[PDB]
């Protein structure tokens, strides 16, 4: 029968060389459409060695520019009595208007970031949001 | 039917067991191999000395390496390798070398169905440790058809009783790399102080190239 | 036309919230053993909360609760571990039920 | 039979996507199904590396362009496999959706394993079973882990066996010997909910394609 | 293996290979090199290569 | 297989015939409890173990010819009970949803 | 490119380090109160960094200060100053 040897090379790799050999007198049933469709990686087996050097993971951290804003918007007011649904993929919370009031009168002209945050906090004021600020 | 099978170790194992003070068995190292590339080995646990030997030969097919050779002859490439503290030496020869190697290393090449080749063992010489590096260096070796796809080169022979004729045994399956590769003044090359040794004739060791029965 | 995924994971809700620490999020209990109310409110994991006290019998399945998130995940590495242990759930204080 | 063994089987080879199973899902229905969200950077393993887009706040998040394609070869594997009369196992060993994953297989007449998995169940099939039992012709894990956060010791089976498996691996798992691994969390429910719903899909849509045809093949 | 960097320099075979014989009349040869300094770089290569192949011919 | 177990119902019902006709019943109501009389006149064995005395009467297996099992649980090895749990398990979940002298 | 693709820069949530209750301040061999909310009302013994709560060089500094005013002729040594036993309690012990 096929090869049991997982760690060396893959499952295609095996049976087509047993295939060719004349070890295997028919080819499996999954062996065309491998052959047809094969998969971005082969399945070599691969043992996974822990970093040690100053190499390290190439995972690079989400950030967007709103982050900021975001951050400066909780560390005034704080998670606020609008709670979060995060069911709703389109849920708008009082952070995020508070960022789009920022990106907006930013785009109006202005460039300070304490103006840019205090004209937020105004006019979020004047729509009816309850900005309590906490210091 | 088409498979061969060969003994390479029968050792007499023994357990320190109360019940019954020294319990006594057998492990056997099996190889087995159809001639044509497919071969595997196996180890045997038994009390009895043929119930390992089916156990192991029955085993042994069921994790059958496929060993490519080049011409349906010989090795690839040579294959410098360390197996724990057993470090395997192969050349590949041309036809008619015949096989220049552990007695071991000859059976298992007899499997496989390599015809020509020079192998070394240096170190430890354990039997389980030498199979399975050999068969670790058998199947890690590279063909020239991979070599040719991996650097989109034609990869071709050159042979000094053919003389200057190029003989192109490999070309790559996608499209051919213009670039015409660096060509390196020196190559980096860990090489092996005996290999230099034999080829500059400092080696006088009076056991090498013993006149020996036919491999 | 369709979005990249940068555009939806930029503007989803839960990457426009910052740490889950201490946020208010709305709950749905999806599952109750004895007392122990089963919460989902959009992560990848869901939080296990004891039915308090009060209005305890209000806690049925499909409930929507409030919750303040401590941890999306609760993970922590131990000695000589090579990585971080999970215990597959978020770690929330159940408030009471939303209105 | 030549005309008919190779109509029916060598001519689905020659499409790129012939159960069209690209139209079963789209990028924004994985994000909603919550497929991007991933374990904490710690319990990140070194192999799913090149499949996460990045951390998010020490959360890994899953590339959903990645996810797309494999996904799609996945699906496409399995359409194929199961088109070709094909025996197809589901495993996963996470008890919050076993009974689902058992009803899904019920459903698309293939099979399921949720429970303990016993040893051996593939490399000793011959004398569990009997000497002339089919082993499966693809596995598909819902779950890579069993309940000690190891991988499956149905994963190395198959390898073993040499049985081609589809595979959720979330942050933490280990692709390296899956045949078709489709990187998304396998922990919320709206995701465990979707690959069972799209696999059913698949296996249902090729299961009467290949009625289909060997119906038109019959009447020609 | 053969020690060094390059154990290919230690060969006969390496230092046959040099084509540079030097007329009756040449005696002394002194390479004045700078360790550092991609300028200099080739000169360094060839004092690492060509010194002993010129000093075996 | 199947065909063995077929050509043993077959071969039943001719020698259930064949004793009906030897004791002069009649072939059509002579059934199991005739079947058993008659073997016990007929072959009187006084062995206690009554499994071993002489007996004229009527494991399956999981796939068909073509190899698939006919049990979705089937690769558990044990698919009646873990059917029987499954099931079990789906009417707990209704159960939840909607809302002596036996041993 | 895209506009949507994450941007490189460092933490804004990252919320900042504990700082102990003495950093920022000059710690004094004077300051016989300060030194002594840090020793054992009864025995005089200085409290280690697991009960004080301070940082390395903060409880060097207090440890330092400490053995100054003692051997100075500012600080009792076996014991607290009955004056300062009404401070505020900053340990963490609990002898009752
Ligand atoms: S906390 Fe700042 S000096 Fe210790
Ligand atoms: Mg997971």
């Amino acid at each position: 029968a096929g090869s049991r040897l997982e760690t060396v090379g893959s499952i295609f790799s095996r049976t087509r060389d047993l295939v060719r050999a004349g070890v295997l007198k028919e080819k499996p049933l999954w062996f065309d459409v491998y052959d047809a469709f094969p998969p971005l990686r082969e399945p070599v087996f691969q043992r996974p060695r822990v970093r040690y050097g100053k190499a390290k993971a190439p995972i690079q951290d989400i950030w967007y520019h709103e982050d900021r804003i975001r951050a400066k918007f909780y560390s005034v007011y704080g998670s606020g009595q609008r709670a979060f649904d995060l069911f709703n993929p389109n849920f708008k919370s009082t952070c995020q208007r508070f960022v789009e009031k920022y990106t907006e009168l930013q785009k109006l002209g202005e460039t300070d970031e304490e103006k840019l945050f205090v004209e937020t906090g105004k006019a979020l004021l004047a729509e009816g949001v309850i900005l309590r600020r906490v210091g | 039917e088409d498979f061969d099978t060969r003994i390479l170790e029968v050792r007499n194992v023994f357990t320190m067991t109360a019940k019954e003070g020294r319990k006594k068995s057998i492990r056997v190292l099996v190889a087995v191999g159809n001639g044509k590339g497919a071969a595997g080995f196996s180890i045997g646990k038994a009390t009895d000395r043929m119930d390992a030997f089916r156990k192991a030969k029955n085993r042994a097919v069921h994790h059958l390496h496929y060993i490519e050779r080049y011409e349906d002859h010989t090795i690839f490439h040579d294959i410098s390798l360390r197996f724990k503290r057993t470090h395997i030496k192969m050349k590949k020869q041309p036809k008619g070398y015949g096989l220049r190697c552990h007695r071991a290393i000859i059976t298992i090449c007899r499997l496989i169905g390599i015809k020509d080749m020079y192998a070394k063992v240096s170190g430890s010489i354990n039997m389980l440790s030498l199979t399975q590096g050999l068969f670790r260096g058998l199947s890690r070796q590279e063909t020239h058809q991979q070599l040719a796809d991996k650097k989109g080169l034609h990869v071709v022979e050159i042979r000094e009783e053919c003389g200057p004729l190029p003989i192109v045994v490999a070309s790559p399956r996608g499209p051919l790399r213009k670039d015409p590769e660096p060509e390196d003044e020196v190559p980096d090359v860990k090489l092996d102080w005996e290999d230099v040794k034999t080829a500059q004739g400092m080696k006088r060791s009076v056991w090498s190239n013993l006149k020996r029965a036919a491999t | 036309n369709v979005e990249s995924f940068a555009s939806m994971l930029r503007h989803s809700p839960l990457t426009q919230m910052g740490p889950a620490k201490d946020k208010l999020v709305i709950g749905r209990i999806f599952h109750i053993v004895e007392n122990d109310l089963y919460i989902d409110f959009g992560g990848k994991f869901h939080c296990v909360c004891r039915r308090p006290e009060v209005d305890g019998e209000k806690y049925q399945k499909g409930t929507r609760v409030r919750l303040r998130l401590l941890d999306l995940e609760l993970t922590s590495r131990f000695l000589g571990a090579t990585t971080d242990t999970t215990v597959l759930e978020a770690n929330a204080v159940l408030l009471g039920i939303q209105e | 039979s030549t005309d008919f063994n190779d109509k029916i089987l060598n001519e689905p080879l020659k499409h790129s996507d012939f159960f069209n199973v690209k139209e079963l899902f789209s990028v924004r229905s994985l994000f909603d199904a919550r497929v991007h969200l991933g374990h904490k950077a710690g319990c990140r393993h070194r192999f799913m590396e090149p499949y996460i887009f990045g951390s998010r706040l020490d959360h890994d998040i899953i590339d959903l362009e990645q996810t797309a394609t494999h996904l799609q070869l996945a699906l496409n594997f399995t359409a194929h496999m199961a088109y070709r009369k094909g025996i197809i196992l589901f495993i996963s060993r996470n008890r919050q959706f076993s009974y689902l994953i058992e009803n899904m297989a019920r459903d698309c007449g293939e099979y399921a394993h949720t429970r303990y998995f016993r040893g051996g169940m593939l490399t000793n099939a011959r004398l569990l079973f009997g000497p002339t039992v089919r082993l499966p012709d693809l596995i598909i894990f819902l779950h890579t882990l069993n309940n000690i956060f190891e991988p499956h010791v149905a994963v190395r089976d198959a390898a073993k066996m040499n049985i081609p498996t589809v595979g959720i691996v979330d942050t933490n798992c280990n692709p390296c010997l899956i045949t078709y691994p489709v990187p998304g969390n396998d922990d919320s429910p709206l995701a465990v909910h979707l690959y069972c719903r799209l696999f059913q899909t698949a296996i249902t849509r090729a299961k009467e394609k290949r009625q289909q045809v060997e119906a038109l093949y019959r009447l020609q | 293996p053969m020690k060094g960097r390059f154990p290919i320099r230690r060969t006969l075979q390496y230092l046959s290979q040099g084509n540079v014989v030097f007329k009756d009349s040449v005696k002394v040869m002194t390479v004045n090199y700078n360790t550092h300094g991609e300028l200099g770089e080739g000169a360094r290569k060839f004092v690492f290569f060509n010194i002993p192949q010129i000093q075996y011919k | 297989t199947e065909d063995f177990i077929k050509k043993q119902i077959e071969e039943f019902n001719i020698g259930k015939r064949h004793l009906a006709n030897m004791m002069g019943e009649d072939p059509e109501t002579f059934t199991q409890e005739d079947i058993d009389r008659a073997i016990a006149y007929l072959f009187p064995s006084g062995l206690f173990e009554k499994r071993a005395r002489p007996v004229m009467k009527h494991r399956a297996i999981q796939w068909g010819e073509d190899g698939r099992p006919f049990h979705y649980l089937f690769y558990t090895g044990k698919q009646s009970y873990y059917s029987l749990m499954h099931d079990v398990y789906g009417m707990l979940l209704n159960l939840e949803k909607h809302q002596i002298g036996s041993r | 490119s895209n506009e949507d693709l994450p941007i490189s820069m460092e933490n804004p949530y990252k919320e900042p380090l504990k700082k102990c209750i003495l950093c920022g301040k000059h710690v004094d061999y004077k300051n016989v109160q300060l030194l002594s909310q840090f020793v054992s009302p009864f025995t005089g013994c200085i409290y280690g960094r697991h009960i004080t709560g301070l940082c390395g060089k903060k409880q060097k500094e207090i440890t330092k200060a400490i053995k100054r005013a003692q051997i100075m002729g500012f600080m009792p040594v076996t014991y607290k100053d009955p004056a300062y036993l009404k401070d505020p309690k900053v340990c963490n012990i609990r002898y009752r």
